[PDB]
């Protein structure tokens, strides 16, 4: 579902982040 | 009329903002002290131009021009004030005797929001009465605040010089984070088909993200992560007592210039209003610059 994907786009973002560690 | 609520609106943000200079002991935002007199300029620059704007369009019944120009009065006076607080605190806080305090980790009010929100929205989900479109918009509040919860666990984790701490926000947020995911799976499941099986599956599936919740809400209260407040010496109230008058009379006059604005928008054949107002400008400009002088004459660095 690409609408509730949407709605999570900044946790996304988050996640991508915390992954580099 | 156009510009009616505008004055309302600003009048009830002077309000609010006027709170920050009661007792302005502790810092309220990360503005450096040179930061604060950047912000100062530029908002004093801005209030300028929309007070120019307020009196032009009020004269003129150009009514939304008006509007505007009071709405940008209104968030100038609140950044002139957020920046005279903090400047103020600054100056208490800088005095030999003042003990300065240490800034925690994670603010502690919105995280405990957050949590709180997560834990409603989980809920929600859990209601047997929640329609289908309460699914999406609890999930748009776990969204929001789980985000944010991951956003102060980083920059927690920046903030501190412990090793194991700066691991450790980090392995939180992740659990956070997967736990959501997890949880978004069967929100989507739910949503594509709304059966009593998948409600309780999405169900189900809060509990790990509660504890997730939980567990950090747990490691992040650790009283060595927590807010140390400064101590402001007598000295240190003494200095700060001009920039938090100047800024007091700054409020005073921009409160009496937007209520006198308000009447002439609505009737600008009033000669004793116009000289009313031209008064309150000049006290707001005057007041700024008594602010200004007494922020380069306190400077602690």
């Amino acid at each position: 579902n690409e609408d509730i994907d949407q709605m999570f786009s900044t946790l996304l973002g988050e996640m991508d982040l915390l992954t580099q560690s | 009329a156009p510009g009616q609520k505008e004055c309302d609106n600003a009048l009830r943000q002077l309000e609010t903002v006027r709170e920050l200079l009661e007792n302005p002991v502790q810092p309220i935002n990360d503005m450096s002290y040179f930061g604060c007199l950047d912000s100062v300029m530029e908002n004093s620059k801005v209030l300028g131009e929309a007070m120019t704007g307020i009196s032009q369009n009020a004269k003129n019944g150009n009514l939304p021009e008006f509007g505007d120009a009071i709405a940008t009065a209104s968030k100038a006076l609140c950044g002139f004030t957020e920046a005279a607080a903090q400047a103020a605190y600054l100056v208490g806080v800088s005095d030999p005797n003042s003990q300065a305090g240490q800034q925690g980790l994670v603010e502690p009010t919105q995280f405990a929001r957050a949590n709180q929100a997560i834990q409603m929205a989980c809920q929600s989900l859990g209601e047997p009465g929640c329609t289908q479109a309460q699914v999406l918009s609890a999930a748009t509040i776990v969204a929001k605040h789980t985000s944010a919860l991951c956003n102060s666990c980083r920059l927690a984790s920046a903030r501190t010089a412990n090793p194991t701490a700066k691991r450790q926000f980090v392995q939180s947020a992740k659990e956070v984070a997967n736990s959501t995911a997890n949880l978004v799976k069967t929100i989507k499941a739910l949503d594509g088909d709304f059966t009593e099986e998948n409600r309780a599956q999405c169900r189900a599936a809060t509990a790990p993200l509660l504890e997730a919740v939980d567990n950090l809400s747990a490691f992040a209260s650790n009283p060595e992560f927590s807010s140390v407040p400064a101590q402001i010496s007598p000295e240190g109230r003494a200095a700060m007592e001009p920039i938090v008058i100047s800024a007091k009379t700054m409020l005073e006059s921009a409160g009496g210039l937007i209520q006198t604005a308000r009447a002439l928008a609505v009737n600008p054949r009033d000669p004793p209003r116009w000289s009313v107002l031209a008064g309150h400008s000049r006290t707001v400009s005057d007041s700024i610059k008594k602010l200004i002088t007494s922020m380069r004459d306190k400077a602690p660095g």
